[PDB]
RNA sequence: GGUGAAAAGAACCCCGGGAGGGGAGUGAAAUAGAGCCUGAAACCGUGGGCUUACAAGCAGUCACGGCCCCGCAAGGGGUUGU
RNA sequence: CAGUGGAGGCCCGAACCGGUGGGGGAUGCAAACCCCUCGGAUGAGCUGGGGCUAGGAGUGAAAAGCUAACCGAGCCCGGAGA
RNA sequence: GUGCAAGAGCACUCAGGCGCGCGGGAGAACCCUCGCCAAGGAACUCUGCAAGUUGGCCCCGUAACUUCGGGAGAAGGGGUGC
RNA sequence: ACCGGAGCGCUGUCUCGGCGAGGGACCCGGUGAAAUUGAACUGGCCGUGAAGAUGCGGCCUACCCGUGGCAGGACGAAAAGA
RNA sequence: GGGGAGGUUUGGCACCUCGAUGUCGGCUCGUCGCAUCCUGGGGCUGAAGAAGGUCCCAAGGGUUGGGCUGUUCGCCCAUUAAAGCGGCACGCGAGCUGGGUUCAGAACGUCGUGAGACAGUUCGGUCUCUAUCCGCCACGGGCGCAGGAGGCUUGAGGGGGGCUCUUCCUAGUACGAGAGGACCGGAAGGGACGCACCUCUGGUUUCCCAGCUGUCCCUCCAGGGGCAUAAGCUGGGUAGCCAUGUGCGGAAGGGAUAACCGCUGAAAGCAUCUAAGCGGGAAGCCCGCCCCAAGAUGAGGCCUCCCACGGCGUCAAGCCGGUAAGGACCCGGGAAGACUACCCGGUGGAUGGGCCGGGGGUGUAAGCGCCGCGAGGCGUUGAGCCGACCGGUCCCAAUCGUCCGAGGUCU
């Protein structure tokens, strides 16, 4: 019997792992993001360890968060405007506020991602 | 028929003199003798204690009429210890002198629906030569024709944990009256954070 | 852990330089043994003129071992590997001068020249 | 209750505290206390530290060293009640918190693959000698 | 085709019988302030919205 | 293989992207609306009456009772509890 | 003897040709498949194209194998409603 | 195209072309495919079936027997990177 | 890639199993088969009967309806016994 | 020489089954029988003691690992308290194997001119993904339990468990010429199996940390990402799940007994364990233990909370909207779990997510500076990274709300 851990996920290691990836990259170019409400619950996470490592400074953590993003230019937009809105504010970077409407043809719930204002 | 209520702290292990002793942590935090029952009117004796604070917000419940009726703060839980009538108060730790055996009952882990290699320590098949496919199967379950049936409580694949179980003759290690805590022996059913009812044991 | 095959060293100028398990004389169907457990034996090679031969059927009591014991002072202990000394019936070594590091088990079990003799129970 | 863990360390006052520091990759000696008979001794075991592994109280580490031909391993407890003394022997340039692979080559390879941290020694010498004279005058 | 089959046809009584719990629970809404219409319980829905 | 006496094959309006229906209209007949005369049985459904959650079965059948139903009345049917 | 020399139903190993062992597959992806391993791989090699040989007949490094997905005698029609 | 002794090998990758025409989640047993493992090391079992060890190159070195070709990659062992 | 005996190496073959990964399984949405099927309102035992009974007899236990699993029975399916 | 019993053996008869009832042996899973292999209890003894022989009681439990063999069997090896016997379609192929055997290839001895044949041998040879019903192991939904609720319980009735070795004291005492060597009571260890546990030991730990090759890539150096498996590879690993690891249990004791040992005592002036009465006596039976359990339709009990009609039905049970206790919905989640159920929680809130501290794991990041032609090395450094675990913090997320649910029959 498994789960007397914690933690979720359907795909295999590297597919996952790029998938919050290829999610963070959208959600910090749109800001909002419409997905399934599980993807969505762990797209809040990661990202929320980026934006409070981009509310820090030096290089290294800008190299670190570059690590997962990619685009040099992205990360730019993250200690160059984001981040810097989110003083005074320690943690909670995100928000998921699920919709009610569904996919057709596979009933997919779904939800939003949101960079909280 | 001593008895106390507690749940499972956590547990690692002392040295008695010179030998190590793998303890297991219950904690007793003062009980409440909620109701008691007389033959007289119940049909024998046991004490219900009841356990962990409570704000009276989720004991909107009408329990507040029976905690008022007992004049007791408004627990969280409670249970019968059997024939287990103490004094017009309520019970510490000090009802175990450090050295004495206990029996101590708690649910056990829920491992899901296991299978029967799990539930019953089976033996299943082999990792081998032929038919990959009853590796961890049960195997044959009855007979041809005569019975035709199967014994009612054929060791089969369902639900292994999450059921009551007891360990006795416990040798309570250390009692922390200063902040109710019981050292036992370490092999205490349930998870960490588990409720568990421990009482006297069966020696004698 | 020492279990019916398993290859065992000789701590003694006995005559074995190696054998193999054959029973483990503990109980009447224990799985393995240990340092101060004793088991029959087969003799896999020897040292020429040695006192014993190979293919000697042996009776040896264990003196290290490759799975660790755990000492009730919550400490442990193992060796680098599974080792025995052969023994008279009355469980008296049949070596002159063993050799080898032992365990402070043996102590306790009745086995004083095999840890007299020893260099060092450790 | 709100402290799950802060119960075990109520129980935490069976911890010891002169005992040195000794990070992983360094001989070490430490006297035990064990039974000869019915009197009580003092063995010393000297050898390398080949692993630790924390948890405050019963927290492991396990030497090794290679008594007359034959190497051996115990293990040790951090706060068992059973060490009289410790004295380190030589610190260790380590590299790597559980060094098993020394297991296969315990001889004039090793003595090559932890050199000694040049660097703790400086610290030692310095501290004691020098804690001393704050100590004496 | 192979090994297990059924032995009997499932009389139609034993059929509608399985079917039982079959009926599905229409969906849980409820008013919402910004407007008159109806929404599920814990999510947001057009012709509204919400706040922050 | 089959509308119909005749295409008189359903204008227009309505919902609908369509399919498809609802009114209006044609026709003696549209439950003759187009694979459409007749429309059987299996089979699938919706509403109603009776009936079932301590009950053991080739399912029917005697016997009585309750309920529901046509009938002045006596009676007849449907169901089925024992 | 050394050098040169570059033979071989020689050697390792792709393509290609096979199908040994095991696992899967068994209303299959598949009326013969999938994966791992394995065999030959300049020869009695593999293969495209154009051609000839067939029913007691052919072909056959021989199993009674093949001859349009069941060959101790093909398939279709026919005697035949044996 | 680059790297590995070489290569149509392998790994990654050009130009090019695809994500295999059901998706969403949950992370029970059980099956497949797969990775690891304490101590033991064929006790398994009809059988080391399977799996595993070994592997490339260069070097040292190599038994019986022999048709004097072979056995030979016998066996065992060292080096490899920067 | 024949069949047999043993030895070294090495291993989940085994003692003895454990944990982990992924594809299914499982839950939701779309799609939606199959052999089989006298009819079923299909329990246990000891009998009994064409001699191996849910269906006869006596006795016993059984509230109705299911979902995931096991494969003992329905002399289960399959093929008018090789 | 006689009489049986059983229905495990070899047969006999040919009754069901040839529009199919898959045969040997093993693995798995067993269950039952007693005619008992062991452990417990007895009678006798050609029983000193110890040991053993035989009969009796007794299934509760246990009944080993290998060598050979297709084997069942048996032989052997090392043990063991013992290494029991049989039933169950020789239990078990819709559970597995396919060695054996009964296919087509092939050969050997062999009979046969022969084609072929052989309870003679030898090599090889295709065991079918999908469970309707019953049975079974698990989990629910509906209804029920004559007010409706929340919580705690009684245990009818079931199940589980049940084993057993060695050693020291009593004592080297009774015993015996000695060797040998006890009853009895007492004490400490061990095997195997069971249950739970993760503290230690020890495994996994899938992107927790680092190391490495090749490559393509962002961006040229440093720094990094993809891919090499669905982890590229190697070293290492908390939580969790785990066994080799830790704790516990098999009892004690009460009662009724088996064989058996006995008190009193006739029938029958004695005697008799018996026909009246009574007592002692097994690991077995009944409690005891653990778990299941009021669908215990015979539906229990205990404490506490809510409480008339608000409208049609005159008579009758009913019927309708709102309500009380409270329950449910939904959402957030759990060492709960397939689903469902179960459990905590829902702004009065720490419920997950985040953030921080602690734990723990990796093992001195990046950058910069110093040294070396250089690969590197040294420091700043236990640094940087840092899932699960232990706590705190309302930043994000369980906002708002809907539905349901008493009106309490009769004697």
């Amino acid at each position: 019997r498994h789960l007397k851990s914690g933690r979720k996920l359907n795909r295999h290691s590297s597919h996952r792992l790029a998938l919050y990836r290829n999610q963070a990259k959208s959600l910090l170019t749109h800001g909002r993001i419409t997905t399934t409400v599980p993807k969505a619950k762990e797209l809040r996470g990661f990202v929320d360890h980026l934006i409070h490592l981009a509310k820090r400074g030096d290089l290294h953590a800008r190299r670190l968060v570059l690590r997962d993003l990619q685009d040099v230019k992205l990360v730019r937009k993250l200690f160059d405007e984001i981040a810097p809105r989110y003083r005074d504010r320690q943690g909670g970077y995100t928000r998921v506020l699920k919709l009610a409407e569904r996919r057709r043809g596979d009933g997919a719930p779904l939800a939003l991602v949101e960079l909280v204002e | 028929m001593k008895g106390i209520l507690g749940v499972k702290v956590g547990m690692t292990r002392i040295f008695r003199d010179d030998r190590a002793v793998p303890v297991t942590v219950i904690l007793a935090g003062p009980c409440p003798v909620v109701q008691r029952r007389t033959p007289e009117k119940d049909g024998y004796t046991a004490v219900q204690l009841g356990f962990l604070p409570q704000n009276p917000k989720r004991v909107n419940r009408p329990l507040k009429g029976h905690f008022a009726k007992a004049g007791v703060e408004p627990v969280r839980i409670l249970r019968e210890i059997r024939d287990f009538n103490p004094e017009g108060d309520t019970v510490t730790v000090e009802i175990f002198k450090p050295g004495e055996r206990v029996d101590v009952t708690g649910t056990s882990k829920g491992r899901g629906f296991a299978g029967v290699m799990k539930r019953w320590n089976f033996a299943g098949g082999p990792d081998s030569h032929g038919a990959h496919k009853i590796h961890r199967h049960p195997g044959s379950i009855g007979n041809r024709k005569t019975p035709g049936r199967v014994y009612k409580g054929k060791k089969m694949a369902g639900h292994y944990g999450a059921e009551r179980v007891t360990v006795m003759n416990l040798e309570v290690v250390d009692v922390i009256p200063e902040e109710n805590l019981l050292l036992v022996k370490g092999a205490v059913p349930g998870p960490n954070g588990g409720l568990v009812i421990v009482r006297e044991t069966k020696k004698a | 852990m020492i279990q019916p095959q398993t290859y065992l060293e000789v701590a003694d100028n006995t005559g074995a330089r190696k054998i193999m398990c054959i029973r483990v004389l503990k109980g009447s169907n224990a799985k393995y043994a240990t340092v101060g457990d004793v088991i029959v034996a087969s003799v896999k090679e020897a040292i020429p003129r040695g006192a014993v031969k190979e293919g000697d059927v042996v009776k040896a009591v264990v003196v290290r071992t490759k799975k660790e014991v755990k000492r009730p002072d919550g400490s442990a202990i193992r060796f680098d590997d599974n080792a025995a000394v052969i023994i008279n019936n009355q469980l008296e070594p049949r070596g002159t001068r063993v050799f080898g590091p032992v365990a402070r088990e043996l102590r306790e079990k009745g086995f004083m020249k095999i840890v007299s003799l020893a260099p060092e129970v450790l | 209750m709100n402290r799950g863990a802060l119960i075990k360390l109520v129980e935490s006052r069976y911890v010891r505290t002169d005992l040195p520091e000794f990070r992983p990759g360094d001989t070490v000696r430490v006297s035990y206390k064990v039974k000869e008979g019915n009197r009580t001794r003092i063995q010393d075991f000297e050898g390398i530290v080949i692993r630790i592994r924390r948890n405050g109280f019963n927290t492991t580490f396990t030497v090794r060293k290679v008594s007359y031909g034959v190497g051996v391993e115990r293990i040790f407890p951090l706060h068992s009640p059973l060490i009289q003394k410790i004295d380190i022997v030589q610190r260790g340039r380590a590299r790597r918190a559980k060094l098993y692979f020394i297991r296969n080559l315990s001889d004039r390879e090793i003595r090559r693959k932890l050199r000694a941290d040049r660097k703790r020694i400086d610290k030692d010498r310095a501290a004691e000698r020098a804690a001393k004279e704050e100590v004496q005058k | 085709a192979k090994h297990p089959v059924p032995k009997k046809k499932t009389s139609k009584a034993r059929r509608d019988a399985r079917r039982s719990h079959h009926a599905l629970t229409p969906p849980i809404l409820v008013p919402c302030p910004e407007c008159k219409a109806m929404k599920p319980p814990h999510t947001v829905c057009p012709e509204c919205g919400y706040y922050a």
